[PDB]
């Protein structure tokens, strides 16, 4: 099967450069375009330019021209993108993806890559806290755990380590005190909580934060 | 630069129905007998999914539920039995002439029966209270249409300052919408008051749902 996998999520001070991959499998990497895609938060598709990792041959998108850079490694069939000159309004998802090729195949983007969050800031990397949320001191019962104050994205959570997955609403996070907060809830049947174990995990990587917090009856 | 414009720039359609997409490109996008249309679908956190290539070809692996017509400058594409899966966002897209470029996008949303939130109220966590902060969480579940209003009452006094909202996007499975109210205060603040009341406005009741506690 064709696969796409891009480097993980950066966080990249303003001015710098970041140079973010795209692996490829499963088809003949040097006989196939791959293109790149950017993706503002809450906003559409803009193209950027497309790579031939057989001959090394590339074209940008003139808003892009002396930014973004496309390279190929034949010897590992990745691509690469660099960005430089960093500004915070850089920040994006960044889509690796490759385009038919065939006559009357309209040069779609067939397969893509999942996409590369780029952060653009000068704020620090930090740790959230974790906050168990019980009931009021029904025939169901619904639980609360709060992530405050983390940077940068993500974070991932999961109750009872991903286990209990019905009755679950994980918000996104919205900017608070210049960090990160989200939080989420979980609904189950009054006859299963108190009396059953209920934990939401909490992982927040880029700060090595992983977290279990058990929730607990108020007193 | 060859411009997609899409229309409408948001859709509700309900369940089973057709769901008409149009795409309107500054200049012609189909050169000789060939057609460098394309249309994708991308749900939230997710790339997008080709959908059509070459303005009326159905991708492999995508439901014949899809279909895309058109060609020159106009092209339609059309989801007939809309599911509830289907919410998403739908994009245009040209590779005629370089640069590539694409539309701007069209939310769809899947239609359902009303449905009032399930509302909760969270005290801060006594964890939280240490660290010298009180969030009050309040989650509203479930409820469809996404219109709701979140009134905060503190001491039966209206309270604006301090409130964070967030919204989930449709459910892919029973197209509700939940949304979480947040009203963050210092330890100091959230303790010179008693009464704390989150309150909801939706279509499905006449009267505010209320939940409420006391600091005790």
């Amino acid at each position: 099967p064709v696969q796409l996998q891009q480097s993980g999520p950066e966080l990249v001070k303003p001015g710098a450069s970041v140079r973010i991959s795209c692996k490829a499998s499963g088809y003949t990497f040097t006989r196939y375009n791959i293109h790149w895609v950017k993706q503002r938060p809450g906003q559409g598709l803009e193209w950027i330019g497309w790579i031939y990792p057989g001959d090394g041959n590339t074209f940008y998108n003139e808003k892009f021209k002396g930014k973004a850079t496309l390279t190929a490694d034949k010897s590992s069939s990745t691509a690469y993108m660099q960005l430089s000159s960093l500004t915070s309004e850089d920040s994006a998802v960044y889509f690796c993806t490759r385009s038919y090729s065939e006559s009357g195949q309209g040069h779609a983007m067939d397969y893509w890559g999942q996409g590369t969050s780029v952060t653009v800031s000068s704020a620090k990397t930090t740790a959230p806290s974790v906050y168990p949320l019980a009931p009021v001191c029904g025939s169901s019962v619904t639980l609360g755990c709060l992530v405050k104050g983390y940077f940068p994205e993500p974070v991932t959570l999961t109750w009872n380590s991903g286990s209990l997955s019905s009755g679950v609403h994980t918000f996104p996070a919205v900017l608070q005190s210049d960090l990160y907060t989200l939080s989420s809830s979980v609904t189950v049947t009054s006859s299963t909580w108190p009396s059953q174990s209920i934990t939401c995990n909490v992982a927040h990587p880029a700060s090595s934060t992983k977290v279990d917090k058990k929730i607990e009856p108020r007193g | 630069d060859i411009v997609l414009t899409q229309s409408p720039g948001s859709l509700a359609m309900s369940l089973g129905q057709r769901a008409t997409i149009s795409c309107k490109a500054s200049q012609s996008v189909d050169y000789d007998g060939d057609s460098y249309m394309n249309w994708y679908q991308q749900k939230p956190g997710q790339p997008p999914k080709l959908l059509i290539f070459a303005a009326s070809n159905l991708e492999s692996g995508i439901p014949a539920r899809f279909s895309g017509s058109g060609s020159g400058t106009d092209f339609t594409l059309n989801i007939h039995p809309v599911e509830e899966e289907d919410a998403a966002t739908y994009y245009c897209q040209q590779s005629n002439e370089d640069p590539y470029t694409f539309g701007g996008g069209t939310k769809l949303e899947i239609k359902r029966a009303d449905a009032a939130p399930t509302v909760s109220i969270f005290p801060p966590s006594s964890e939280q209270l240490t660290s010298g902060g009180a969030s009050v969480v309040c989650f509203l579940n479930n409820f469809y249409p996404k219109d709701i209003n979140v009134k905060w009452k503190i001491d039966g006094s209206e309270r604006q300052n301090g409130v964070l909202n967030s919204w989930t996007d449709q459910d892919s499975k029973d197209s509700t919408y939940s949304m979480s109210s947040t009203l963050t205060l210092t330890k100091d603040e959230y303790e010179r008051h008693n009464s704390y009341t989150c309150e909801a406005t939706h279509k499905t009741s006449t009267s505010p749902i209320v939940k409420s506690f006391n600091r005790n």
